[PDB]
């Protein structure tokens, strides 16, 4: 937050806590909006043998 | 069969007891044997029914090329019978019951031998290709499944498959076997089953060689 130090202390005293520790506006700490491709594994019934549907 | 018809007049003339005096019980008589493949002297010979396989081969075919220790596998009863390795052929008798006990079956008593210098996978794939080209296509299991197994074995020969496909091919053979109109499907599924059962390490090693060489 681009808040001056005097205003920082004033708001800290008014609320009675430390606010810069936990801010309610998102900043660079969030994840990127572009992400690498995933892989998404398969389920247990993706076998090539011993996988008859009558048993599941 | 031609042989069954041809032996009947002699059976009538000499009596059934004389013909039954040969071989074991439930396996009586004499048989015509065709030895081909990797023997010094491939030939057709008539011999007592329950003859040992090795004794037959050595006395009539002149032995296996390169010696008996050079033997790799034997197809005892034509392409429809599953193969057996040298250990089974050491003390196996050539009749219906003993060859069934070896999980093979006598079949037509056509002995095809293979030494250690030949590709067992390639020969089995050639047999499967023969069955693919000879199926009449009437019923879906034989037609589609045999085409499928032909493709799978063609991929197996090069090693282009993964090890998990061996059990898939076994299950495909199980699906074909016992579900067709005639026994051609069984006679195509059995060689694959025998090849898998007796040479799974060979297929796996071929696949891993392909995997390393292609990365
Ligand atoms: C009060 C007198 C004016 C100065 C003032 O208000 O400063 C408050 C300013 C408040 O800081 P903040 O808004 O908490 O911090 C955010 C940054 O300043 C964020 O700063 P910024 O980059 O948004 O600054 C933009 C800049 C330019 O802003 C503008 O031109 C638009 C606003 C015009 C308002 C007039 O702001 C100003 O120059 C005007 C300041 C107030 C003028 C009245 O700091 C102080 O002066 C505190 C003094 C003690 C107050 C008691
Ligand atoms: S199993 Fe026999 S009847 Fe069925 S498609 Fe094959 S050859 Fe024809």
């Amino acid at each position: 937050a681009s808040a001056t130090r005097v205003i920082q202390l004033l708001r800290n005293w008014a609320s009675g806590r430390d606010l810069q520790a936990k801010l309610q506006l998102r900043y660079q700490e969030i994840s990127k909006r572009t992400q690498p491709p995933p892989k998404l594994p398969v389920g247990p019934s993706h076998k090539l043998s011993n996988n008859y549907y009558c048993t599941r | 069969n031609v042989e069954t018809v041809a032996v009947s007049p002699t059976i009538c003339r000499r009596g059934g007891a004389w013909f039954a005096s040969f071989g074991r019980e439930r396996n009586s008589g004499t048989k015509l044997f065709n030895i081909s493949g990797h023997v010094n002297h491939p030939c057709t010979v008539e011999e007592e029914m329950s003859v040992p396989l090795k004794e037959l081969i050595e006395k009539h075919a002149g032995g296996v090329i390169g010696g008996w220790d050079n033997l790799l596998a034997v197809i005892p009863g034509g392409s429809s019978t599953p193969l057996i390795p040298k250990s089974v052929c050491e003390t196996v008798l050539m009749d219906f019951d003993a060859l069934v006990q070896a999980q093979t079956g006598l079949g037509t008593a056509a002995v095809i031998v293979m030494d250690r210098s030949t590709d067992i996978v390639k020969a089995i794939a050639r047999l499967i290709e023969f069955y693919k080209h000879e199926s009449c296509g009437q019923c879906t299991p034989c037609r589609e499944g045999v085409d499928w197994m032909n493709k799978v074995m063609a991929r197996f020969v090069k090693g282009d498959a993964r090890p998990a496909e061996i059990d898939s091919l076994w299950e495909i053979s199980k699906q074909i076997e016992g579900h067709t109109i005639c026994a051609l499907g069984d006679g195509a599924a059995w060689p694959v089953q025998g090849l898998i059962r007796h040479f799974r390490p060979e297929l796996e090693e071929r696949m891993q060689q392909f995997a390393l060489q292609h990365q």
